[PDB]
């Protein structure tokens, strides 16, 4: 059993340094790359960076670079995320991620997400475009949701489920590849620009919000997402 | 493919 | 075993509403007055208002009223706070608490707290406390003293908390000197009128943290800007 | 009025 533990709830002034961690127990902690993602109102998901734990090696969104540090501890199979000069912009819920698996990897496993508060006191980046922004069903209806990457990316195309209250968790990697424990009803198509999950029949388990992602190109990137809800 | 050495291999 | 168990980490968009709660269980419902308390960097506590289950009364701290709006759902024993045009002033933990316990109730049981994030995207006579000093550097076995100096007479009107990093707060001492089951011993609170102390016989490790003092002799009641007791280097 | 809270919160 498999798990990334991170640590709880924060509050701080603004101007303040801030180091979050994640604890991984039930496999071996160099294995696979960690990755940082900053959870916004929509919601919406954004990639920050990401550490190879067995080099120390990183790659960042240009957007956080001087905003936030990533590090890891072998000794404590401990990844660590530090910001500074926090402001307002960055009251946000961060969630630490590993890119593991059966080969080809993907973000398998999450953390459950560290809220971050900082108290007011008393251009070649590939986009995707998520299709329809809104689907109201009804439980037992077929849905089909699109994904059109800005330019060819392969079959690099994986799908998210996230939920009110919850990390977000993988149904789909490399456009049609599924994952296991996930329920038959979620499938995906495509290549190179368009991509397509489907989910056989809508279950009311289902609704929250479904997200795409590549992994192609740098900075790794997420779409705005589609809200699946039930129909009033 | 730029993110393979890093993130695959 | 009471518990009042808050629900999750939530967070929204600006101008949004917001509906929070605060589930009961292992007492009656009815029994005590339920209170909201913001917490924001320092930490600093404030008090948001009171609702009595039993009835509905409610009495709101003025700089809140605009902003929220209490209620309570007896069906389900359980307390709610509703937030209006939420703006990034608002992001910040709230806590729920009841008022009871033996006579004379007091803030004896919290909930875990729950993070509002409002995310930017992609009182003329209220009763101050004074608390000295802010910050208190010592070492384990020393003996210390806090005070907390009321604006004006709030007679035994004064309790104490302990807050620990990514912890609730815990009542100490209510009505200025009179102790809680469970704190240990080398806790004691004396004082009446406007001056008042808690005594630490002898520190230990486990004491690190905050030290709130709080008044509940005026509305809306008010806490002191706290005492920040940490280990000498 | 020097007891003012005592009615909502002890009764």
């Amino acid at each position: 059993e498999v798990q990334l533990q991170q640590s709880g709830p924060e509050l701080v002034k603004p101007g303040a340094s801030l180091k979050i961690s994640c604890k991984t127990s039930g496999y071996t902690f160099t294995d696979f790359t960690f990755h940082w993602v900053k959870l916004s109102h929509g919601p919406s998901l954004e990639w920050i960076g990401t550490i190879k734990p067995s080099n120390g090696d990183t790659a960042y969104n240009q957007k956080f670079k001087g905003k936030a540090t990533l590090s890891v501890d072998k000794s404590a199979s401990t990844a660590h995320i530090e910001f500074r000069s926090l402001t307002s912009e960055d009251s946000a819920v961060y969630f630490c991620a590993r890119f593991g698996g059966s080969y080809p990897y993907a973000m398998d496993y999450w953390g459950q997400g560290t809220s971050v508060i900082v108290s007011s006191g008393t251009a070649s980046d590939i986009v995707l475009t998520q299709s329809p922004a809104t689907l109201s069903v009804t439980p037992g209806d077929r849905v089909s949701l699109s994904c059109r990457a800005s330019q060819g990316i392969y079959n690099y195309v994986h799908w998210f489920q996230q939920k009110s209250h919850e990390s977000p968790r993988l149904l789909i990697k490399y456009a049609s590849q599924s994952i296991s424990g996930i329920p038959s009803r979620f499938s995906g198509s495509g290549s190179g620009t368009d991509f397509t999950l489907s989910i056989n029949s809508v279950e009311s388990e289902d609704f929250g919000m479904y997200f795409c992602q590549q992994t192609n190109k740098w900075p790794l990137t997420f779409g705005a997402g589609t809200k699946l809800e039930l129909k009033a | 493919n730029e993110t393979d050495v890093m993130l695959l291999n």
